[PDB]
């Protein structure tokens, strides 16, 4: 799977 | 900066024999593309390509392919607009690239 | 041995025509295996390799809404980054993401990276040791000191040293079938002439995998770059790849030119040269 959190910039 | 451009066949180029044509584009940003597979001049409908990626310095890359049968005078190019091309850049498949 | 899994995430927005567009990538090693694309005519996560066609529902449900929660997230940092740019709608704008954790050949955690970049350009990277961020820019700063503060490092930290190694053998053995077979080039040299003085040879290494090869000339056994060329390897389209090697000889020294072709799938580099 895909990282779970994306940041927010 | 300006997008780089490879046509070639997925298998060893031989009259009447199905195979594919590739066009892959790579070196290029942003990632609107106008990509075209030319068959004597003539743009060639359905073709397909892959998922957009990217490499490790940003830059994106497509392979546009489609199946095709080669003749001894056949014709295919793959035609390339992108904004960072002032004109549309255009290369033909050579069978021994 | 080594073994990678790698996402790749684009975003890029559309002023009048709504929300920007989203695409990620999977790939284990240079096997691509999902995708999701909030333009395709379904906008969810969907398999791109064949040992991945029959996973649950769920795998594919809890993918999608990763990804459509990201498109989210990605869609206000874009308004952000406009900020702190001094950007009007005006024009559209690119957000990419990168990330990816590779074991060494002991089959553990090597390494771990993830990256943001900006128009193409370097934006925000998590450092090495995965503890922190760097502003690769000072307009990025505000999105470091941000990150650095919240302490989201660590949920990367995590994902990239156990969910993402845990995941990739997972797949791994989902895949074992393909994706740990070793398909070696199919070599040959060919000769075009350029006139009576000169000709090419070509080297020619085809259908083979992963990616990573080594194609070189020698002259009478040394080393040869004068007058060499090397083309980008470029994918077959089938899973493979391909690649060539070129060098300018005269009339009657070809005898004297050798390709040595390296490869993980050879058991030994193998050494070619044009039969006439």
């Amino acid at each position: 799977v895909m990282a779970p959190r994306a940041l927010l910039l | 900066r300006t997008p780089k451009i490879q046509v070639y066949s997925r298998h060893p180029a031989e009259n009447g024999k199905s195979n594919f044509l590739n066009c892959y584009v790579s070196g290029f940003h942003p990632s609107d593309i106008e990509v075209d597979l030319l068959k004597n001049g003539e743009r060639i409908e359905k073709v397909e390509h892959s998922d957009l990626s990217f490499s490790k310095d940003w830059s994106f890359y497509l392979l546009y392919y489609t199946e095709f049968t080669p003749t001894e005078k056949d014709e295919y190019a793959c035609r390339v607009n992108h904004v960072t091309l002032s004109q549309p850049k255009i290369v033909k498949w050579d069978r021994d690239m | 041995g080594s073994h990678s899994l790698k996402y790749f995430h684009t975003s890029v927005s559309r002023p009048g025509r709504g929300e920007p567009r989203f695409i990620s990538v999977g790939y284990v090693d240079d096997t691509q295996f999902v995708r999701f694309d909030n333009d395709a005519a379904s906008p969810r996560m969907v398999p791109r390799a064949p040992w991945m066609e029959q996973e649950g529902s769920e795998y594919w449900d809890r993918e999608t809404r990763s990804a459509r929660d990201t498109a989210q997230i990605f869609r206000v940092n874009l308004r952000t980054l406009r900020g702190y740019y001094n950007q009007s709608e005006a024009g559209s704008h690119t957000l990419q993401w990168m990330h990816g954790c590779e074991l060494g050949p002991d089959r553990r955690f090597l390494r771990g990276y993830e990256q943001f970049a900006y128009d193409g350009k370097d934006y925000l990277t998590l450092n090495e040791d995965l503890r922190s961020w760097t502003a690769v820019d000072t307009a990025a700063q505000i999105s470091e000191q941000k990150s650095n503060d919240a302490s989201e490092a660590e949920h990367q930290r995590a994902y990239l040293e156990d969910t993402c190694v845990e995941w990739l053998h997972k797949y791994l053995e989902k895949g074992k079938e393909t994706l740990l077979h070793l398909e070696p080039p199919k070599t040959h040299v060919t000769h075009h002439p350029i006139s009576d003085h000169e000709a090419t040879l070509r080297c020619w290494a085809l259908g083979f995998y992963p990616a990573e090869i080594t194609l070189t000339w020698q002259q009478d056994g040394e080393g040869h770059t004068q007058d060499t060329e090397l083309v980008e390897t470029r994918p077959a389209g089938d899973g493979t790849f391909q690649k060539w090697a070129a060098v300018v000889v005269p009339s009657g020294e070809e005898q004297r030119y050798t390709c040595h072709v390296q490869h993980e799938g050879l058991p030994e580099p193998v050494t070619l040269r044009w039969k006439p």
